[PDB]
RNA sequence: CUAACACGUGCGCGAGUCGGGGGCUCGCACGAAAGCCGCCGUGGCGCAAUGAAGGUGAAGGCCGGCG
RNA sequence: UAGUAGCUGGUUCCCUCCAAAGUUUCCCUCAGGAUAGCUGGCGCUCUCGCCCGCAGUUUUAUCCGGUAAAGCGAAU
RNA sequence: AGCCGGGCGUGGAAUGCGAGUGCCUAGUGGGCCACUUUUGGUAAGCAGAACUGGCGCUGCGGGAUGAACCGAACGCCGGGU
RNA sequence: GGGGAGUUUGACUGGGGCGGUACACCUGUCAAACGGUAACGCAGGUGUCCUAAGGCGAGCUCAGGGAGGACAGAAACCUCCCGUGGAGCAGAAGGGCAAAAGCUCGCUUGAUCUUGAUUUUCAGUACGAAUACAGACCGUGAAAGCGGGGCCUCACGAUCCUUCUGACCUUUUGGGUUUUAAGCAGGAGGUGUCAGAAAAGUUACCACAGGGAUAACUGGCUUGUGGCGGCCAAGCGUUCAUAGCGACGUCGCUUUUUGAUCCUUCGAUGUCGGCUCUUCCUAUCAUUGUGAAGCAGAAUUCACCAAGCGUUGGAUUGUUC
RNA sequence: GUCUACGGCCAUACCACCCUGAACGCGCCCGAUCUCGUCUGAUCUCGGAAGCUAAGCAGGGUCGGGCCUGGUUAGUACUUGGAUGGGAGACCGCCUGGGAAUACCGGGUGCUGUAGGCUU
């Protein structure tokens, strides 16, 4: 059977990129990190200091306690049937805000200054993102030029 | 052919009660007309536990039921309880009640009785109220069983405050192993 | 390994850091009046031969050992009992080693 | 075998309990017995305390 | 089938509850039943837990009197 | 002494409803057990005749990866 | 960071659907097959895995025959397709 | 003190046994780009080592190469230049590391005392290992800081018993004093079959409950091995690739050899040969009819239709051969 | 236009050679009594201001190497789902969706934050 070490297949996962070795760049160390915001896991081997288990590597978590040095963050995992969420901490270096959230507050803000706004003008304003619709009825205008044919090339030969 | 489940096709809950005794028969019949051509919900709250087995009908006490009362904008009502209201002896004042239980400890309506208020059965109520005005609806403490420190998770597990089960309490008997960081590991 | 005479570490009834003098902790002579002993010979006396079992499936060759360390101030002089890891060879302030010399 | 949860027990039923069990079906004839041999004897001792 | 335990259900009483042992009932068809005891509740379970043990043992919140 | 058997054989009426597993961990464990998982029964707390949640699905965002392919005029 | 008090309902993607929760619990813990992926093997109706569906627990129309293939899953009947 | 008694004599497992450990662990791969994922799959490693190879601080830069300098050279020491790590970091492997995690010095003992939480296998239980904290005493540095062992991934052990350490600690039972003993908390002494019995064989004199979950026949699938047959045409055949052969290759067929597997049979399918007797196949030895020869005749080769009819008597061996 | 101190992103910023640098600045540079450290005031530390853009540094150049970003390769390779499709097989075609990477050919060669100067 297989081998329980803790790091066991993460030749690559817990790798650097290609031409990207040495010192951490300081920006991710001054970041601030508050109770609550969703932050996403990814293990970075140059710091084996508070490193994440493999199975988190790639999870989004919520974060939950803020220490000297790493964080407290809540994150689902699937085991057997069963979904738990479970905390763990990880040190600064393997962490990283997510950007699905911010996306979501910007639109929180945006639609709700559009609400504010036209509620003494009485019109209507859609604010739910509708799905794709199907393309409207248009015309497609020749400029004189007939559409060429295309047909198919001849079999032969390359190899 | 249909892609369905029929595993919970049918529910569970009580259609009448499973005693057979004659007199909450008779409350049964009448209050599931008072339900069915009655649109007030009351009625169908005290059918549906007038159906209901004895741990699901807790006893009342007097103190929980005069603390329950004595909240404000609840004076002068008639607090309807569907199962015992028994005596509590550690309260000194009682104040007048006008108490609805299908059956009241001996010690209890003496105390209430001499305190001034009058006790009700659920057939009087019916004829007082039959939409349920002015009814506080209690009902005694459904936890209070001590079969319930035995369930959840289970003991020898770390954070599982719950009760084991042994024949005897004493320092001989489930303390040595997994309740000691000395004596192997402590949950 | 290599081991000081002296350590300089925490001292449970000082509450501080103190000198400590370090040996190695050996067992006991075996009480012939404890309980599990007196039990063992009342269980032993008589007939039906050998009671409990007698370990013999050795599969260990090393031990760890224990360093026995005393606070060397006068007054208190606790004892702690300190143990570390597995080794072969074990001595104690032997031959402080130096780098670079000739091999 | 253990069963998911319950309590341990110790039944003393490893012994040949069965060859000595005491059935208690003479006990309304013991106490029609011992009645009977009271009042015998209260009527025996005439006019002292039937206690003693 | 007996004993033990757990849980769910039905009934009585309810911070209590239970005579199973004994006794009183002119012993005796049924009746070896049934009724009663209450200064026969000894006693069991419950009402208090915790600690190895010595032991200890279950709210407090506002104003006037020397922030 | 009706000795024990993780091993063979057998295990008696009808209808109705629900409906599996041969997988995880530990065991002188491998023809067996314990424990999760899968099942049934008993319920209970609410709900609709503005709104709550949920989903073996998609959409819009946003991260995660080193297989298929490809490369050796790039490292080994 | 925790507290109080106050104001904002166009309930802020599609589709579908009542949901949550607690006890007690039997049987099981020999599996097998198929498309695709895949290890050992010259290979095997061989041995070993991943995903999904089946057989086992399942009858019915077709493949003449048939545990697994194709269609389709079942109360007792009439008509139609 | 096997005269006699009681008992034991692991598991895994392409039957068992011998072998091996896939039995507790670790690295890469298998593994199908989250995680998980099998086999007696593949390549390997572990039961240690370290007073520093732990902890800080400072200063330097390595492998290799080129060009120079008495002995001196291929290689001894010195100097300059290039040098993204091609070195080193105890060990297997992988990841990581350049004013450092490497090399050299200085000072030290955070490898110390203590309560909780979390991760890894997981049942989401222990052990082991690890991660963030918190409370004291410290080390180092000017300081920010860093440090409660080794850059990370592995290097280890329940109950019962014994031993040591701790408190002006509790009990030692009618009261008191002192020895003693028992407690409470933390280490050590093990169980490597590594969630942990105290354990040698033989039976062909054997027994029981079972097993087609499993071997020894046949029969099935397979066809490596055996047997037989093709295609290509290097060469042999005095000359001439193919009368007759055919190298180096390559495609097949058969189940009359052996393997491989374990589907049926273990509440039994009588397990080698020979004797006797029948029938069938053709991949034809002879005979009938043919075609080709390196066929003058004779003899003998190769090939075709073809199984109608024949295919013996003996020595040796249980033999099949 | 540009520099210094501290930086962020870390080659569009690196590497090789060549040309130009007004003012300030950064440097090279001059010495070792004190502070400090070496075999050596070479480095480090300290005290200065005779000279110089020679070098570092800055800007620019190279049909430059590299790097970054596009086109081509290419709807090719591969691939989700489907068929009582083909083929003895090996494999291949189609339907429904997604869709690469070399060679080769183009373009570019640091942006920018705070504080303080020079261009009077
Ligand atoms: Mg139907
Ligand atoms: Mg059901
Ligand atoms: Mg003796
Ligand atoms: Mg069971
Ligand atoms: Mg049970
Ligand atoms: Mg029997
Ligand atoms: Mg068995
Ligand atoms: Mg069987
Ligand atoms: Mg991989
Ligand atoms: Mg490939
Ligand atoms: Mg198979
Ligand atoms: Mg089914
Ligand atoms: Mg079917
Ligand atoms: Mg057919
Ligand atoms: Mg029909
Ligand atoms: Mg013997
Ligand atoms: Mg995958
Ligand atoms: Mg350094
Ligand atoms: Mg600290
Ligand atoms: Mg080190
Ligand atoms: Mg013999
Ligand atoms: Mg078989
Ligand atoms: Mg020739
Ligand atoms: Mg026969
Ligand atoms: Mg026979
Ligand atoms: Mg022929
Ligand atoms: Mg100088
Ligand atoms: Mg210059
Ligand atoms: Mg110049
Ligand atoms: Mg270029
Ligand atoms: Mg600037
Ligand atoms: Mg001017
Ligand atoms: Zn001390």
């Amino acid at each position: 059977t297989n081998t329980k070490g803790k790091r066991r297949g993460t030749r690559y996962m817990f790798s650097r990129p290609f031409r990207k070795h040495g010192v951490v760049p300081l920006a991710t160390y001054m970041r601030i990190y508050k109770k609550g915001d969703i932050v996403d896991i990814k293990g970075m081997g140059t710091v084996q200091k508070g490193m994440p288990h493999k199975c988190y590597h790639g999870k989004t978590g919520r974060v939950y306690n803020v220490t000297q040095h790493a964080v407290g963050i809540v994150v689902n995992k699937q085991v057997k049937g069963k979904i738990l969420a479970k905390r763990i901490n990880v040190r600064i270096e393997h962490i990283k805000h997510s950007k699905s959230r911010d996306s979501f507050l910007k639109r929180v803000k945006e639609n709700d200054q559009k609400k504010k706004e036209a509620k003494e003008k009485g019109t209507w304003v859609q604010l739910k993102r509708q799905p794709a619709p199907p393309r409207e009825a248009h015309f497609v205008r020749t400029n004189g030029k007939e559409p060429e044919l295309l047909e198919p090339i001849p079999y032969e030969f390359m190899a | 052919g249909v892609d369905i489940r029929h595993n919970k096709d049918r529910k569970v809950r009580r259609k009448e009660p499973k005693s057979q005794d004659i007199y909450l028969r008779l409350l049964v019949k009448l209050y599931r007309f008072l339900a069915r051509r009655t649109n007030s919900t009351f009625n169908q709250v005290v059918l549906k536990r007038l159906f209901m087995s004895r741990t699901n009908r807790p006893p009342l006490s007097l103190s929980r039921m005069i603390r329950k009362m004595k909240l404000p904008g609840r004076e002068n009502k008639t607090a309807v309880v569907v199962g015992t209201v028994t005596d509590d002896v550690r309260v000194q004042e009682v104040p007048k009640l006008k108490v609805c239980a299908l059956r009241v400890t001996s010690r209890a309506r003496s105390r209430i009785l001499k305190a001034g208020g009058k006790i009700l059965t659920f057939d009087q109520l019916a004829l007082d109220s039959p939409k349920g005005r002015g009814t506080v609806l209690l009902s005694g403490p459904r936890k209070g069983r001590e079969v319930y420190r035995h369930f959840g998770k289970a003991p020898g597990t770390p954070h599982s405050h719950t009760k084991p089960y042994v024949r005897s309490k004493g320092r001989k008997f489930e303390r040595a192993r997994g309740r000691r960081a000395s004596r192997g590991y402590k949950n | 390994v290599n081991v000081p005479k002296t350590r300089r570490t925490f001292c449970k009834k000082c509450g501080k850091h103190q000198p400590h003098k370090v040996t190695q902790y050996k067992k006991g002579k075996d009480s012939l009046y404890a309980q599990g002993k007196r039990r063992y010979d009342r269980k032993q006396s008589g007939y039906g031969g050998q009671t409990k079992p007698i370990f013999r499936k050795k599969a260990k060759t090393t031990k760890k050992i224990v360093l026995r360390l005393e606070c060397v101030e006068p007054n208190c002089r606790s004892k702690r009992m300190l143990a570390i890891k597995r080794c072969k060879h074990f001595e104690l302030g032997g031959d402080k080693k130096r780098k670079g010399q000739v091999i | 075998a253990p069963s998911r949860n319950g309590m341990i027990l110790k039944p003393h039923f490893h012994k040949d309990w069965q060859r000595r069990v005491a059935t208690w079906f003479n006990q309304p004839a013991r106490k029609i017995r011992r009645r009977k041999a009271r009042q015998a004897r209260a009527r025996r001792i005439a006019p002292r305390p039937a206690a003693g």
